């Protein structure tokens, strides 16, 4: 059922969401909850 | 898909460090599900325990002693009130986190099955879908104890299951190499997907809820579309031949995390079908991995009894 | 006569 | 060290007490000896389990007992509306309502004097009993009568569930028997039927597989059943996970087999054999036909026994085999051998 | 200005060079083939590889310099100041590596048999590689005192001859005595204790299991490996005592006698005994692969099949 349109939908969905994604953009390590803060 | 989606610039090399490490288990871990608050995660293993960790402080907020040690799956309800677990005992036992007593107890034992339970997912606090060992899937209602809608129609036994984000429907995979898109409300299958050589071991929805990837014993992840009713992409690479035990997407969908039996997890660019990164933490089969709904952390459990949390 | 050997 | 005002320290103390409970139960499991049972055609799987098992936890089930009891009586009451059965005494209608009010407001199974009274009166009512006796027409817990008849005991404030209460609350069957001061777990895995290629890897780390064959199934047909048992034994012994784990082979129903070999020959089962129609030679030929199938012999070793519904010298041979496999695993784990 | 040279019989010197070369070739071949075999449960493999590695390093480092610089040229240091410091640093780091490896292997076997859960939790390949790296770092830290104590000194007739220079502890006798006696104290009396008692209780467990093996209905030809395990256990303990006792008795002898008791006869006896003690430590470092070889006659087959 028009697989090109559907994979283009997957593409535009992810490229819409790629920027605010905290793993492909990455972390600034100060907004990271997984800074360790231990000794 | 790679001929279309190659104009987008690549993600670059992904380097992630083990931001936490959740020790305590004495066997192979088989499952892990985040919470919808993205802080608690449950993780079950063959030593009779499932343990509700706090991912930030590495604290064990709970540890539930199970009646039969053989446990293939677990799920964490989106309220945070319930957990579930089932294995070779054919019983998807259900535990109540938020009790007045504060002691987790088996609210009900869901039974009436002639096979091991491959997977459980929570719809609501009163609806739970499972994936059995008699080649069928089901949907239980916990308050009655009766299975509401039994899903019959596979020939080889079913191996995974993945609810959609809006939980109106779900996808289950089996040894037929046929992923089927069931429907919760009506009660019949809608679409059947072939395209794998052998058995499929891992299914995860794309975050929009309009697609899903599928990890198999054929060293091939294959992302399918539900509307277009056919295979869309074949995430596979040469020099690797081992099986896949778990898959999960990122929050945006840009990177999919595949769990191989070369003892380490690989990170696939979901658009160019490139191995974008290697997560080389574990020293045995990576049996389960999962990404937070907030998209910040990725925890991965394995048969060396170590949950690592990468970021 | 001490040996330095060690 | 931040402690976040006394609660992070108590969270870490909770985590450490959970670690303590983990290490105690993990020691109990790591000292525990796990044994696999296999065999498709019935091959003494019963006989061996009856010969094996012949030689605070309850409190955890309290609210399950309550839950099951509440579910049972609700099932009956609801069915009365569907089957159009009236209460014996119209006054029970108020009690039926109260049942739903009390179950409706609670978090999980529970029992109070008030609830016990409501359920007791409902259960003694003649309409409720008439519906109960039509239970085949709806879905009702098998243990409904068991709990409802014992309600008075179960409703006592200091109620502690008995073993039978717990048993009253169809796959693998675990028997956790002990012998010669050492505990044994026996996994009757042949109850559930599915693809063995997708769950046998749960069973790596089993100390010893106890494979069972009936001798007398040499001539029956579905294709010989004995050839099916040899292919099943082949598929398990040469498996990629059980490379180190040895096999305790049993040969069951030997006296039947003696009768069946004194009447019928053995060439019909295996063509290329021309030995004697004697007991010891035919038993040696079947044993050598099974133990030739291991493609590896430097790693593991099959331990064969002849048994039936006699010979009580069984569990000592089981523990001799378990000791030899555990000693060879320990030697291998040491830098010796 | 040539003195302190000890005039020994040349046939005894040739005869201990031949022993040293035999232990050299045997230890190098054995340790090379064991590391290649272990390289081609995992924790006892890395433990045996670390002990064999430490023995190969003690041979290839210590053997040819000690050979050339005590047997042939008996007085001058061939290797300079950092040569002395590095020689005693390596040598004593390898001594602590060997002693702590045999400690860890004996605790691992005692753990592996008498506490199987506690040995499951204490053993992981991540933890074992971290632990062996830790023990090599600790052997280097405990060998730092053989850096700062030791050095060059000129003990010629006037202290100015370029050939009167020796390689010696440059510190006084009390500090020397305390450093060397705490080395011999912890590095030997603690491994003799753990090896003796642990391996004794393992041998008790194995002899009870042998008496319970004489389960003859279950038994194939596999009571040989239990007697061989008793023999290899006892070979480990006896070889460690007999090979690392005379070396530290020699160093004790150097430790206590303040030269008022030394004569010419004890001088000569000390030099010949030094030769014999380095013979025994190389016998240890070469007879590890032997008594791990000969007991595991299938792993032995693996050795000789890879060699052929």
């Amino acid at each position: 059922m028009l697989v090109s349109k559907c994979c283009e939908e997957v593409r535009d969905y992810v490229e819409e969401r790629s920027g605010e994604d905290p793993l492909v953009k990455g972390i600034p390590e100060d907004k990271n909850p997984f800074k360790e803060l231990k000794g | 898909l790679s001929q279309i989606t190659n104009n987008i610039d690549p993600v670059g090399r992904i380097q992630m460090r083990t931001r936490r490490t959740l020790r305590g288990h004495l066997a192979k871990i088989y499952a892990m599900h985040w919470g919808t608050d993205s802080r608690l995660l449950v993780s079950a293993s063959q030593d009779g325990k499932l343990i509700i960790w706090d991912s930030y402080t590495t604290n064990k907020v709970h540890a539930i002693p199970l009646r039969s040690s053989w446990v293939m799956t677990c799920a964490y309800a989106p309220s945070g009130n319930y957990v579930a677990c089932g294995g070779l005992d054919n019983i998807c036992s259900i535990y109540n986190l938020k009790t007045r007593e504060g002691n987790v107890r088996v609210s009900r034992e869901l039974a009436g099955h002639t096979g091991y339970l491959s997977c459980c997912r929570f719809l609501d606090d009163n609806q739970i879908v499972t994936s059995s060992g008699d080649t069928t899937c089901a949907l239980w209602d916990i308050e009655t104890g009766q299975q509401t809608t039994t899903f019959t129609g596979h020939t080889g036994d079913v191996m995974s299951l993945s609810l959609a984000p809006d939980t109106r429907l779900f996808v289950s995979g089996a040894c037929d190499a046929s992923a089927k898109l069931w429907d919760v409300r009506e009660g019949m299958c809608r679409q059947t997907f072939t395209g794998h050589e052998s058995d499929i071991n891992a299914i995860c929805f794309f975050p929009n809820g309009n697609a899903f990837a599928t990890g198999s014993d054929d060293a091939t992840c294959r992302l399918f579309d539900l509307r277009a009713d056919q295979e869309l992409m074949t995430y596979s690479h040469d020099n690797i031949i081992c099986g896949i035990t778990s898959v999960s997407f990122s929050k945006s969908g840009r990177l999919l995390l595949a769990g191989y039996d070369d003892f380490n997890c690989n990170v696939w660019d979901a658009l160019k079908a490139d191995r974008a990164g290697v997560l080389a933490g574990h020293d045995n089969r990576v049996s389960c991995l999962g990404v937070t709904d907030d998209g910040m952390a990725v925890a991965t459990g394995s048969w060396d009894s170590f949950l690592k949390i990468w970021n | 006569r001490r040996p330095y050997i060690l | 060290g931040c402690t976040l005002s006394a609660e992070d320290k108590a969270a870490v103390e909770r985590s450490k007490m959970i670690d303590r409970n983990l290490r105690e139960d993990g020691e109990k499991a790591a000292r525990e000896v796990k044994l696999l049972l296999l065999g498709a055609g019935e091959s003494g799987k019963s006989t061996i389990v009856k010969q094996m098992k012949i030689i605070e936890e309850c409190k955890q089930y309290k609210a399950v007992v309550y839950s099951n009891t509440i579910q049972s009586i609700i099932a009956i009451i609801r069915a009365m509306g569907r089957l159009k059965i009236d209460f014996g005494d119209s006054a029970r209608a108020d009690d039926a309502r109260q049942l739903f009010v009390l179950a409706g407001a609670a978090e999980e199974g529970f029992m109070t004097a008030e609830l016990a009274g409501v359920i007791k009166r409902l259960w003694k009512d003649s309409g409720v009993q008439a519906c109960f006796n039509r239970s085949r027409e709806y879905q009702l817990n098998d243990s409904a009568a068991y709990y409802l008849n014992d309600l008075d005991r179960i409703a006592q404030p200091n109620y502690i569930p008995t073993q039978q209460d717990v048993l009253r609350t169809t796959g693998i069957v675990e028997t956790h028997f002990t012998f010669k001061d050492l505990h044994f777990k026996m996994f009757d895995v042949g109850g559930q039927r599915s693809e063995r290629k997708k769950w046998i890897h749960c069973f790596e780390g089993v100390t010893a597989i106890i494979f069972c064959v009936a001798l007398s199934d040499y001539d029956l047909v579905l294709m010989n059943r004995m050839h099916e048992s040899m292919k099943l034994f082949d598929s398990i012994c040469n498996n990629k996970w059980f490379t180190d784990t040895s096999i305790i082979l049993f040969l069951n129903k030997k006296d039947l087999f003696e009768e069946k070999i004194k009447k019928s020959p053995l060439t019909i089962c295996y063509p290329e054999y021309a030995g004697s129609n004697t007991y010891e030679e035919a038993a040696a030929y079947i044993q050598c036909q099974f133990e030739d199938l291991n493609k590896r012999k430097d790693t593991k070793e099959i331990y064969t026994h002849f048994t039936c519904a006699t010979d009580t010298k069984n569990v000592q041979f089981v523990f001799d085999a378990v000791t030899d496999v555990i000693i060879k695993n320990n030697l291998k784990d040491c830098g010796l051998f | 200005n040539s003195d302190l040279d000890v005039n020994t019989d040349i046939y005894s010197k040739v005869l201990v060079t031949a022993i040293y070369l035999a232990l050299f070739v045997v230890g190098t071949v054995g340790n090379s083939v064991t590391l290649f075999t272990l390289a081609r449960q995992s924790t006892v493999d890395y433990y045996l590889g670390s002990l064999a590695l430490s023995d190969l390093l003690i041979l290839l480092l210590a053997m040819p310099v000690e050979l050339y610089n005590f047997i042939w040229v008996h007085h001058p240091w061939a290797f300079g100041d950092a040569g002395c410091r590095g020689y005693y640093f390596l040598r004593d780091a390898c001594t602590y590596a060997t002693a702590l490896n045999v400690v860890s292997l004996s605790v691992e076997r005692y753990l592996a048999i008498c506490h199987p859960f506690k040995a499951k939790t204490l053993m992981s390949r991540s933890r074992t590689k971290k632990f062996i790296s830790a023990i090599w770092l600790a052997s280097a830290l405990l060998a730092i005192p053989m850096l700062f104590t030791m050095g060059l000194q000129n003990l010629s007739g006037d202290g100015t001859h370029p050939g009167g220079l020796v390689c010696t502890p440059i510190v006084d006798t009390a500090t020397l005595k305390v450093v060397i006696q705490v080395n011999t104290f912890m590095s030997f009396l603690f491994p003799m204790l753990v090896a003796s008692i642990l391996n004794t209780v393992i041998a008790n467990k194995l002899t009870v299991m042998v008496h319970q093996a004489a389960n003859m209905t279950i038994e194939p030809g596999r009571v040989q490996a239990l007697r061989r395990g008793v023999l290899v256990l006892r070979a480990v303990v006896i070889a460690f005592v007999v090979c690392w006792l005379p070396y530290h008795v020699r160093r004790l002898m150097f430790c206590y006698i303040s030269d008022e008791q030394w004569t010419t006869f004890l001088f000569d006896f000390y030099h010949y005994f030094y030769m014999l003690t380095n013979a025994l430590v190389y016998v240890s470092a070469a007879i590890n692969p032997i008594l791990y070889n000969l007991v595991s006659a299938n792993f032995r087959q693996v050795f000789l099949s890879t060699l052929a």
